[PDB]
């Protein structure tokens, strides 16, 4: 779903 | 009454992390210098808000214990606080002292920026009410962390894990409030009370954005998933 927020959080 | 060495370390860590934000001077100087059309102002806000969300994710992941939380609760907290954190930051910026007549011009420029009349009133009432608190940068930084680490957000699987993370930040803020303002012993209560007003802005936010007097309401993909706009 929210893959942009997920990407920013998991970096 | 005074802060413990752990609390002092916590406060400074939050403060440095909070200062990675775009300078209040950069925002005010941009809109005070030139008068813009609603189209340009919508685009300014969209650029401002994308930078804000990016820096907010970085601030949030540096919050002690945030990385130890369940990954689904992490998203929920960020989605839950992003609009509130944005209005609290705008409120911070709005209430920074500027030369004579500058704060008046800034206010008049936001008022005719392109937003609907109906949303200007609760927004400016919230800003002016935040100013009446005469908040320090420390207080703004801690209250932002407290807003982010709210255990009573929607779709939180483990409230207790979030509670345990927000409690040391509340303790620090309360110690600060009772130090800077012993004259107003209700200062801490007033700060926490503003948080319930921030929550209202979250509810009508998508309507606020679509109400802008522009032909096309174009948002960045990041703002689209954070704000739930198309
Ligand atoms: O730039 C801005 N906000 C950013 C957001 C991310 C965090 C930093 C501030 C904008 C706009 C001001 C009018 C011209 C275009 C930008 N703004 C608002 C504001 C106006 C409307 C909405 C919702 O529709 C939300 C916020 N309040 C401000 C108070 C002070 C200085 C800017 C302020």
């Amino acid at each position: 779903d929210h893959q942009l927020l997920r990407y920013l959080l998991d970096k | 009454m005074e802060l413990t060495p752990d609390q002092q370390t916590l406060l400074h860590f939050i403060m440095d992390s909070y200062n990675k934000q775009r300078m209040p001077q950069e925002i005010t100087n941009k809109i005070l210098k030139e008068a813009f059309s609603a189209e340009e102002n919508f685009l300014i806000l969209t650029e401002m808000a994308t930078n804000h969300v990016q820096v907010l994710v970085e601030f949030t992941k540096k919050l002690p214990g945030f990385q130890t939380l369940d990954h689904e609760d992490q998203i929920a907290l960020l989605k839950g606080s992003a609009v509130e954190a944005m209005f609290l930051r705008s409120a911070e910026i709005f209430n920074k002292k500027l030369p004579s007549g500058h704060s008046d011009l800034l206010e008049a420029r936001i008022r005719n920026s392109g937003i609907s009349d109906e949303y200007i009133t609760p927004m400016f009432s919230f800003y002016k009410s935040i100013g009446e608190l005469k908040m320090t940068q420390e207080e703004y930084a801690l209250l932002t962390a407290i807003v982010i680490l709210s255990p009573d957000r929607q779709y939180i699987k483990d409230r207790e894990a979030v509670e345990k993370l927000q409690e040391p930040l509340l303790d620090v803020l309360q110690k600060l409030c009772k130090i800077h303002q012993p004259e107003n012993p209700q200062h801490f209560a007033c700060l926490l009370g503003r948080l319930t007003e921030l929550r209202t802005f979250n509810h009508h936010h998508a309507e606020m954005l679509m109400s802008w007097r522009v032909n096309d309401h174009k948002f960045t993909p990041l703002l689209c998933e954070i704000w739930d706009v198309q």
